[PDB]
RNA sequence: UAAGGUGAUAUGAACCGUUAUAACCGGCGAUUUCCGAAUGGGGAAACCCAGUGUGUUUCGACACACUAUCAUUAACUGAAUCCAUAGGUUAAUGAGGCGAACCGGGGGAACUGAAACAUCUAAGUACCCCGAGGAAAAGAAAUCAACCGAGAUUCCCCCAGUAGCGGCGAGCGAACGGGGAGCAGCCCAGAGCCUGAAUCAGUGUGUGUGUUAGUGGAAGCGUCUGGAAAGGCGCGCGAUACAGGGUGACAGCCCCGUACACAAAAAUGCACAUGCUGUGAGCUCGAUGAGUAGGGCGGGACACGUGGUAUCCUGUCUGAAUAUGGGGGGACCAUCCUCCAAGGCUAAAUACUCCUGACUGACCGAUAGUGAACCAGUACCGUGAGGGAAAGGCGAAAAGAAC
RNA sequence: AGGACCGAACCGACUAAUGUUGAAAAAUUAGCGGAUGACUUGUGGCUGGGGGUGAAAGGCCAAUCAAACCGGGAGAUAGCU
RNA sequence: CGAAGGUGUGCUGUGAGGCAUGCUGGAGGUAUCAGAAGUGCGAAUGCUGACAUAAGUAACGAUAAAGCGGGUGAAAAGCCCGCUCGCCGGAAGACCAAGGGUUCCUGUCCAACGUUAAUCGGGGCAGGGUGAGUCGACCCCUAAGGCGAGGCCGAAAGGCGUAGUCGAUGGGAAACAGGUUAAUAUUCCUGUACUUGGUGUUACUGCGAAGGGGGGACGGAGAAGGCUAUGUUGGCCGGGCG
RNA sequence: UACGGUGCUGAAGCAACAAAUGCCCUGCUUCCAGGAAAAGCCUCUAAGCAUCAGGUAACAUCAAAUCGUACCCCAAACCG
């Protein structure tokens, strides 16, 4: 099993957008920003054990950071990971 | 490399001088030969890359003393 | 809270360890990033408090 | 330690307020102090479309230097320099010139 | 017209990359001069 | 140490703290992802893939640790072959890589000069490579000197641009001897007597001092100009403190400091003292470094270019005497003097500055000084090695311009 | 069948004109040669500086070639300007 | 009660120069007599910055080509919508690899960038967006070639190379149709599938290799035959009768 | 019908002919210039293990991780 100390550090934020919103209200999937080194077994286990719901399957993409600039000083943001967590028929959150 | 295993003779450097004294670099090489030495105390042939005066010093000092020197300074035979 | 954590057993710092991570830390990351959580200093003090529990836990366990 | 500090009453030695007494509001790690009613600047700031919009010319206090003030003795009624003595293991400030602990 | 720089990442790295500078004496001296000059990117890796 | 803080651009929000578990400074700890010698295998650096063992009250998956090569040592195994060696496996210890200069060694140019050029020069320089230390190297006479003597090595000033070497051209260029810096001698080749006897090395402890935070630290007011006073004028005070910096113009007395006097729970450097371990004093007698010295041939180093050329080093061929002996004393011989090679260790004077602190400059002040006063080895250029900028200053205070 | 014939893609580059401070540090337009072969092309690899490679021109080796580029000796030397 | 500096005027010395003073400036300057020099620039096809000149001149980058109405706007030849016109159509369409790296999509701004204007943009700012057992990589295997324990060799650095280990551009398991987003889709959703391993049960049972064999396993050209993609025509179905 | 579209419903859905440079075809014929390797795959056993382990078949169940995925790609996004 995955230890609970690992399993708390994985989920990072709920992702709020309109693709996320239509995924919730149309296909049971909650979209959430996860740890960059988090595997699909860790995300599945962490939503099973931290929101106490039943997860059908996880799909993970990794989002690349945008090169912004302040003034005349550039900088890339930071890569993050986004997990499309497809729940079962019985869920709320 | 061309090093005598007994006396430790490297190749050294020098000059070809000519009759007009034109200096050119050269190497003096040792007279290295690979000879197979019978040791009676071990009843074996230990083959070494000796000079042709490493064989003089083996003829004088004996092969056992020489092998004790090579084993002493970590030269593997 | 530095002597207070210093005077428990290893099992009890594992309990308040898992409760610093569980109850405090995760619920404040989720609460912070969902528009709630006016009080942002809690994130800092929880994080440093987990540092204390892991410090005393390393000092208590063995060397 | 620091001679002029937070809740303390000072008089001003140089410039625009020379001889004006007042209480130290706060003390900034630039080596400056904000003393109430003293170094009044007439800022005028824009009514930002966020939280409340004052507009107008707001008259603030500015930071004067620490060396431009000295704490008011009130037993002599003049400016006075500060020293540090030890009393019962406490490093206390004391007025020079009458040697009184503050 | 076909210019000289026809890029390929795999040849960029196999040729001038870090594991290929470190692979020999003289490339390690290259990295030593780039570190000593003090250089933001040593090799061309990414 | 502390009444204020949560590093900067950079304000905010949310808070922490005010007599002590805010913050800041120091000692010792803890954590210390991944790459990189990178070391479990691989690789296009910061990634991919494992094996082995221990443990995991959902042990259908996790967590931790170990696993590189080489050298040395030991154990267990182990061929052709009988014994045995090679080899194999495991364990213990060490190494590996980076770094600016200084140092020793292995290799080693050419442009240039000679008004051409080849000997020569440049120059054993540049560069490449190996190795080591806080210094290295050298070093305790087979050394000079000269019939008197000196007494290891290293560095400095003379000697002396001298004697000499030199297509006797261009150039190269000593020693003896003198004055100083510093000064230190020892051990093995070997037995007996005798033992821990000085000696250092490794550690404990105690003392002294220094480093890493700090503490206290004198003495001024009035008036005029002025936006502002430290300035002018008038009268006072400090000084083992008038080094310096800031403060609204130029301050000994406003602030930080300076002189001066103190301070360490802890970790440390140095110096004494002392405990233990290792180590060996001292006496008598003996020995006193062989393919070596020397030689022939080739080359190199010596200021010395083979010359009449001593001396040292050795690639090659040889080859003694061994204290009634041998080396040197500038071809060489004799006489005389001096020294003991073929084993090794050794402080100081000496060379250097990646780096830290304090101080100083008839050094620079933004086209100067570092390439770089400013988020500069950056932007940018180049496949790459590499090349490589420009760009400081509102105000005393943002009071940086409400309407 | 064919280093066969005609001819697109594909490889090339014979002529002319334009362009020549270009649209382009070698091209465009109109014609032109090869087009199953000693062809052409993609991806990777190997050869290196008195060296490579060369159906040979002193050609090519990163718009550089009778000896590449970078750094150093190095402020070479310059009886010349 | 106003320094240096800057800019005028007046006086003065044989000259380089000096002195006084108005205005700007806003904080430093320095006699005399000595001392030291990065001590004086018009030239070096000098170096750096600035600014002229030609000159409001050539040009504005394929001779595929535009015209009108309406909208937005401060402003429309260029943006958006519509109707016409022209151009490509073995490409000037569509999908990728390499390479790039957010240029994608939406809202918003017009300073600079766009050889003009710009409300527009691959520009500025903010937000969003890349979903895999089956596609590709990783992975298993190897070619050329690299590296290479030991090893042979070499003044040192290092050369070569055995075992091995890497190295695709090659060999190796498996998913298709339809729908959907402003922006992803063989990845999401709907339907229908397939592949390879682990574990467990049951029935039968000889399994077992860095070893043997097969297979993988592979040339140029040519020739037909059988098909399909695809297309054309008829039938059918819906619509039209201009 | 925020006129952008959004839902609902939805007929026929066949045949003949032509036909590839794609597929059978890694075939067939022929020609000299004589045309990769290794693994997966199938088999054979050796040492060993032999009423165990393993193999085969059926069924059930679990797993299939990680990284790429936008967009241009004969081009205003790559090299110039």
């Amino acid at each position: 099993m995955i230890r609970e100390e690992r399993l708390l550090k994985v989920l990072r934020a709920p992702h709020v957008s309109e693709k996320a919103s239509t995924a919730m209200e149309k296909s049971n999937t909650i979209v959430l920003k996860v740890a960059k080194d988090a595997t699909k077994a860790e995300i599945k286990a962490a939503v099973q054990k931290l929101f106490e719901v039943e997860v059908e399957v996880v799909n993970t993409l990794v989002v690349k950071g945008k090169v912004k600039r302040h003034g005349q000083r550039i900088g890339r943001r930071s890569d993050w990971k986004k997990a499309y967590v497809t729940l079962k028929e019985g869920q709320n959150l | 490399s061309r090093v005598c295993q007994v006396t430790g003779k490297r190749p050294v450097t020098g000059n070809n001088r000519s009759h007009a004294l034109n200096a050119t670099k050269r190497r003096f090489l040792p007279n290295l030969h690979s000879h197979r030495f019978w040791v009676e105390s071990e009843k074996r042939f230990v083959t070494l890359r000796v000079s042709a005066k490493g064989m003089r010093v083996i003829d004088k000092k004996g092969i056992d003393t020489v092998l004790a020197e090579l084993r002493a300074r970590g030269e593997k035979y | 809270m530095k002597a207070k954590e210093l005077r428990e057993k290893s099992v009890e710092e594992l309990n308040t360890e898992l409760l610093n991570l569980l109850r405090e830390q995760f619920n404040l990351r989720m609460q912070a990033a969902s528009g709630q959580l006016q009080q942002s200093h809690l994130l800092k003090q929880v994080r440093r408090d987990v540092a204390r529990v892991k410090t005393l836990l390393n000092e208590k366990a063995g060397a | 330690a620091a001679k002029i500090r937070r809740d303390d009453e000072v008089i001003v030695l140089t410039g625009k307020d020379k001889g004006k007494r007042g209480k130290v509001k706060n003390v900034l790690s630039s080596g400056k102090v904000i003393v109430e009613g003293i170094n009044l600047v007439k800022k005028h700031q824009k009514p930002v479309p966020a939280l409340n919009q004052p507009g107008g010319i707001v008259e603030k206090e500015a930071a004067i230097q620490v060396s431009n003030v000295a704490i008011f003795n009130a037993a002599t009624g003049k400016a006075d320099r500060v020293g540090f003595r030890f009393e019962d293991g406490k490093k206390v400030r004391f007025f020079k010139s009458n040697s009184e602990t503050i | 017209m076909k210019r000289t720089f026809q890029p390929s990442v795999l040849k960029r790295n196999r040729s001038h990359g870090f594991r290929a500078r470190m692979a020999t004496k003289n490339g390690r001296q290259v990295l030593a001069r780039r570190r000593a000059k003090g250089r933001a990117r040593l090799t061309v890796s990414k």
